[PDB]
């Protein structure tokens, strides 16, 4: 939109209904330059690794990536009880995902 | 508010009242005044059902730290608590309030 509107609001609640609980987290995030804006070659031998076990050969890249794959980004702690003790199972369904109110300094 | 504890009603669920009808046994051949003090010895048996709809107030409350909730405990024990025993006894091992989830005063 502009530089004098938010894109986004504050979302973080859990709704429970009866067979299903609707979980939101927001967060503040920050991104800094990665690399120096280059791709660069990894390997043991530039971390200094010797074992044949530990050995690898990659790259990084000046990319960051968001990761919610912890179930504590999603639940509260009164959350978690509440489904552990009143639940014999449960699964994710869907996901919707936004970023908002971007700032580059 | 009862002070025993529980819901105090103008008009509470009406008192059921049964009794065995008195079965007189052999009156004699001739006509006296008295009542009857001679019956056939009864007792009676059966079942009873009760079936009581409850109201629910679901709690909302916001709280982030996991509440305090009724559990029983998992150390290993002769009986199981709120059970029978080896010759068929059921036992209350404990009196059970209604207070462990909590809210803003």
């Amino acid at each position: 939109d502009g530089v004098g509107s938010s894109s986004g609001n504050w979302h973080c609640d859990s709704q429970w209904l009866g067979d299903r609980v609707i979980t939101t987290s927001t967060r503040t995030w920050a991104l800094p330059t990665y690399n120096n804006h280059l791709y660069k070659q990894i390997s043991n031998s530039t971390s200094g690794g010797s074992s044949n076990d530990n050995a690898y050969f990659g790259y990084s890249t000046p990319w960051g990536y968001f990761d919610f794959n912890r179930f504590h980004c999603h639940f509260s702690p009164r959350d978690w009880q509440r489904l552990i003790n009143n639940n014999w199972g449960f699964r994710p369904k869907r996901l919707n995902f936004k970023l908002f109110n971007i700032q580059v300094k | 508010s009862p002070l025993m504890g529980g819901f105090g009603m103008k008009h509470p669920p009406p008192q059921i009242l049964i009794k065995n009808t008195p079965v007189p046994a052999d009156p004699p051949t001739a006509f006296n005044k008295d009542k009857l003090n001679s019956f056939i010895t009864q007792y009676s048996t059966g079942q009873v059902s009760v079936e009581i709809e409850w109201e629910l107030q679901k709690e909302n409350s916001k709280r982030w730290n996991p509440e305090i909730q009724y559990t029983s405990n998992y150390y290993k024990s002769n009986n199981v608590e709120f059970a029978v025993n080896t010759e068929g006894v059921y036992s209350e091992p404990r009196p059970i309030g209604t207070r462990y989830l909590t809210r803003n005063l």
